[PDB]
C-alpha cells in the first residue's frame, strides 16, 4: 500500500 | 489516472497542479486563496498551478502562484494516513473565471454508491508509468464501508472511503495524490492511498473531506 504521490509506500 | 479519459482543457476549473520543478501532486481550489491537498503532499517550495491542461506547455489561462502557507491537518498521522489533509494558502489571490473556479465544500456527507469525478495529471498505467500532458478524468463510485474494510481491513478509518472498481481497469495513481473527488458539485473526497492502482479487489482509498469542513472553516477564518 503507498501514497499516490511523486509514492509512500508501507 | 489509470482507465480514464481526457477531462478537456479547463473543464475541471477548480483542479490545481502542485509544482517544485514538476508536478508532484493535486489540489483543489476552495476559494480564491485556498487550497486543499493531502498533508503527505507536504513539502516545502510550492507553486501552485490554476489553469492547467498541458502542464508540459503554456497555453494560455495559467496562474502560477506561490505557497504563503502550508498547513498540515495537526493530527496527520503518516504511519497510518488518518487525517490526510492540508491547506495551501496563496500568496495572492487567483483570478476568479471560467477556466479557474472554486469547488464547494460538502454540506454532508455522501453516500454509498453517489457518483463522483476523479481527476489528476498521475500515472495512466496499472503496471510501469507513463505520465500525461493533459489532465485526466474518471467516474467512480463511493464504495460500502463494509466492501472499503474488507478491502483493507483494520486501515479504514473514519475519515477514509474508497471509491471505484473491484474489478480493476479504473483508479486514481502516482501523482494523483491530493487531487478532488467531487460528487454532485461537492469536495467530498481527496486522493489519498491505495494497494497499487487499478488493481482487482484494491479500490483507491480517499480522505473523507465531509469531516473536516469545520476544520477547514476555523483554519482559513483565522489565517
Ligand atoms: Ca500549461
Amino acid at each position: 500500500r503507498c501514497t499516490k504521490s511523486x509514492p509512500i509506500c508501507f | 489516472i489509470v482507465g480514464g479519459y481526457t477531462c478537456g482543457a479547463n473543464t475541471v476549473p477548480y483542479q490545481v497542479s502542485l509544482n517544485s520543478g514538476y508536478h508532484f501532486c493535486g489540489g483543489s481550489l476552495i476559494n480564491s486563496q485556498w487550497v486543499v491537498s493531502a498533508a503527505h503532499c507536504y513539502k516545502s517550495g510550492i507553486q501552485v498551478r490554476l489553469g492547467e491542461d498541458n502542464i508540459n506547455v503554456v497555453e494560455g489561462n495559467e496562474q502560477f502562484i506561490s505557497a504563503s502557507k502550508s498547513i498540515v491537518h495537526p493530527s496527520y498521522n503518516s504511519n497510518t494516513l488518518n487525517n490526510d489533509i492540508m491547506l495551501i494558502k496563496l500568496k495572492s489571490a487567483a483570478s476568479l473565471n471560467s477556466r479557474v473556479a472554486s469547488i464547494s465544500l460538502p454540506t454532508s456527507c455522501a453516500s454509498a454508491g453517489t457518483q463522483c469525478l476523479i481527476s489528476g495529471w498521475g500515472n495512466t498505467k496499472s503496471s510501469g508509468t507513463s505520465y500525461p500532458d493533459v489532465l485526466k478524468c474518471l467516474k467512480a463510485p463511493i464504495l460500502s464501508d463494509s466492501s472499503c474494510k474488507s478491502a483493507y481491513p483494520g486501515q479504514i478509518t473514519s475519515n477514509m472511503f474508497c471509491a471505484g472498481y473491484l474489478e480493476g481497469g479504473k483508479d486514481s495513481c502516482q501523482g494523483d495524490s491530493g487531487g478532488p473527488v467531487v460528487c454532485s458539485g461537492k469536495l467530498q473526497g481527496i486522493v489519498s492511498w491505495g494497494s497499487g492502482c487499478a488493481q482487482k479487489n484494491k479500490p483507491g482509498v480517499y480522505t473523507k473531506v465531509c469531516n473536516y469542513v469545520s476544520w477547514i472553516k476555523q483554519t482559513i477564518a483565522s489565517n
